[PDB]
């Protein structure tokens, strides 16, 4: 997460072309992040089980 | 009691060509043998060209079908056509009337020839829907009526799952891996079942331990291992496993999100 | 003269039993199973009871009826975590306690 954060800052600052290729899979990441039925208590009624 | 196994390649055949005509129904045919009455192995597929009309009868080409038997020849693939896949994409995996009367007509060319339905759109990450069966949700349809259900399995040779091992290289995400929770539902589940199972058998050894001697015991159980090793043992594998279990998500949940 | 002591303790189970078989009961009829006297009386007996730690109720008193407390679902939530823990703690430090005095071999 460092190495992304300061690269981002790089193509901000440091003008590295953009790289599209990987903004779509940063989205990508973002559309796989758990919403957080509702998985919540379907987590919770595990955990207690 | 009768079931069929499903080669990878094609099942991945398989999936591939349903998720590709979506949303419209692909057909094609499944090349294979007859094990026993208990039996079918299929270890290969080809895909049935489009027709103006649904998924039918004549959706069957005999040209092409031919056409692409002897080519197979050439391999060496030889085998029978013992079924014939179909995809159901949205609708579940039930046979309607329509694939009925072509599934008789795979009857009168062997009487074991079977349907295999696939359904692209829901079939999804986790688990995948599948279904081969045979004639006379899906109830509506008369599931037990006119035909009725069978069941399936995967050939994997070696090599075939070394290959697949090295798609996934697992080394460095390990640790924030969870695995299968339903497969840790019949642990935890088959795990307690089996403590109560030997709970009784750790309180007849200490009933009948009691009233006799140590050297008389172990004439009879040193057959058997000390049910009371089955609840010292026993009990480690729910405690930990259930403790990296609870760990695992804990950190998922609070680091993932 | 320790027997004639119980006296407490019968009424005690009185109170228990007739929770257990009710919700909620108007104060009259406790009174009629009791054989007691008054109302008044009971809700004296009966609020002793509660502190006691027997009934688990509280007592609605203008229409005089006790009322026994529920289990009030919760399960999806995290009070069971809680529970199990200290539930778990303690048949920790039993697991100690009995390796702490096993030393002696
Ligand atoms: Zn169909």
């Amino acid at each position: 997460l460092k190495d992304v954060v300061e690269y981002l800052d790089k193509v901000i600052n440091k003008e590295l072309p953009i790289n599209h290729t990987i903004l779509g899979k940063l989205q990508d990441v973002f559309n796989l992040l758990p919403n957080l039925n509702n998985l919540q208590k379907a987590l919770t009624v595990k955990t207690n089980d | 009691k009768e079931t069929v196994y499903i080669s990878s390649i094609a099942l991945l055949k398989m999936l591939k060509h349903g998720r590709a005509g979506v949303p419209m129904e692909v057909m094609g045919l499944m090349l294979g043998e007859f094990v026993d009455d208990y039996t079918v192995n299929v270890v290969d597929v080809f895909a049935m060209p489009q027709s103006g009309t649904g998924v039918s009868v004549e959706a069957v080409d005999d040209v092409f079908q031919a056409k692409m038997m002897d080519m197979l020849k050439q391999t060496g693939r030889d085998q029978m056509v013992v079924g014939w896949y179909h995809s159901h994409p949205g609708f579940g995996c039930w046979l309607s009337s329509v694939d009925v009367n072509t599934q008789k007509s795979f009857e009168q060319l062997n009487s074991r020839a079977v349907a295999v339905v696939v359904d692209p759109i829901q079939s999804v990450k986790g688990k995948v829907v599948i279904d081969a069966f045979r004639l006379i949700q899906a109830l509506i349809h008369g599931l037990n009526r006119h035909y009725y259900s069978l069941n399936i399995d995967y050939h994997k040779t070696a090599k075939e799952t070394k290959m697949l091992m090295n798609l996934h290289k697992e080394q460095w995400q390990s640790g924030l891996k969870m695995y299968d929770y339903e497969e840790k539902e019949e642990s935890n589940l088959a795990a307690t079942k089996s403590m109560v199972k030997i709970a009784e058998q750790y309180s007849k050894r200490i009933e009948e331990e009691k009233e006799l001697t140590e050297e008389e015991l172990k004439t009879r159980y040193v057959g058997r291992q000390d049910p009371k090793k089955h609840l010292s043992e026993t009990a480690d594998e729910t405690l930990e496993n259930n403790i990296v279990s609870v760990l695992t998500a804990g950190v998922n949940s609070v680091a993932i999100k | 003269q320790l027997c004639v002591r119980l006296r407490s303790n019968v009424i005690k189970t009185g109170i228990r039993i007739i929770s257990l078989t009710y919700k909620k009961i108007s104060l009259r009829d406790i009174c009629l199973k009791l054989n007691l006297d008054s109302e008044q009386t009971v809700e004296y007996m009966v609020s002793r009871a509660i502190r006691d730690g027997v009934i688990e109720a509280k007592i609605n008193h203008e229409d005089g009826f006790i009322e026994t407390t529920e289990l009030l679902n919760i399960y999806d939530s995290e009070d069971p975590q809680q529970v199990f823990d200290e539930r778990i703690k303690f048949a920790n430090q039993l697991h100690d306690e009995y390796l702490v005095s096993m030393r002696y071999p």
